[PDB]
């Protein structure tokens, strides 16, 4: 229904803030839309990071954040490490559907 | 604790129907909803449907509706997906994922992977 789009791709550095975007077509994310980020790792890895819109999910380091910024929803990694180096998917509860953006693959410099 | 364990690898042909399931272990099943995401490689993710095991609600994605039935067994804590109609479109990997309010997947099963030819 809506298209939901994020960054392609963004490169930082370790220690850096990064903030990531994902976005309605219809021109706003509301809090009612719930959006959520998820990261992929290699081999289909999949871990839940963010669930509505500010809520980390269980385990989930602390230098992750959710928010709404101005029309967007943001994901922000206060402080990259190279473990961070992930495809991250936004996805927005949009007319009784979870529509997915089409992920943004963080680059970060360096070496029960 | 939380396990969300799925079935094997599948080959089918087209036209055929396939069950697929995911036993949940380590949690009350009937407190968290069910996902089904498929993801096929370029295409990236898409959400087939939801299942809240405590009431039978579901929710399905319009595209797939016709095609596709999602049951639970609370007595076995296991999910089911059945889609049918199979073509080459729906070879991708299948996966389960734990919901609740506000969210779809906090926790993911490892994949299913489905081949049509
Ligand atoms: C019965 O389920 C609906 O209501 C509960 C309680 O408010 C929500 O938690 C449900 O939403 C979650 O589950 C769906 C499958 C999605 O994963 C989104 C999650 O938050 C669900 O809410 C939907 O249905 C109600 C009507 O009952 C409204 O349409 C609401 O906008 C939907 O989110």
């Amino acid at each position: 229904q809506i298209v939901v789009t994020q960054e392609s791709a963004l490169t930082t550095s370790p220690g850096e803030t990064v903030t990531l975007t994902c976005r309605s077509s219809t021109g706003t994310v509301t809090s009612g839309n719930h959006a959520n980020w998820v990261q992929e790792k290699p081999d289909h890895l999949f871990t839940g990071l963010i669930g509505d819109t500010n809520n980390r999910a269980p385990g989930v380091p602390a230098r992750f954040s959710g928010s709404l910024i101005g029309d967007k929803a943001a994901l922000t990694i206060t402080g990259a490490q190279p473990e961070d180096e992930a495809i991250y998917f936004c996805a927005l509860w949009s007319n009784n559907h979870w529509i997915f953006g089409g992920g943004t693959k963080l680059t970060v410099l360096g070496q029960g | 604790e939380v396990q969300v364990q799925q079935s094997g690898t599948v080959v089918a042909r087209p036209g055929a129907s396939v069950k697929m399931s995911c036993k949940a272990s380590g949690y009350t099943f009937t407190n968290y909803w069910m996902h089904w995401i498929k993801q096929r490689p370029g295409q990236g993710l898409e959400w087939i449907g939801a299942i809240y095991p405590g009431n039978s609600a579901t929710f399905y994605n319009h595209k797939f509706r016709a095609k596709t039935k999602l049951t639970a067994v609370t007595s076995t804590t296991t999910a089911y997906m059945e889609l049918s109609s199979l073509t080459s479109e729906d070879s991708a990997v299948y996966y389960c994922t734990r919901g609740g309010h506000g969210y779809y997947g906090d926790y993911w099963g490892q994949g299913a992977s489905l081949t049509v030819s």
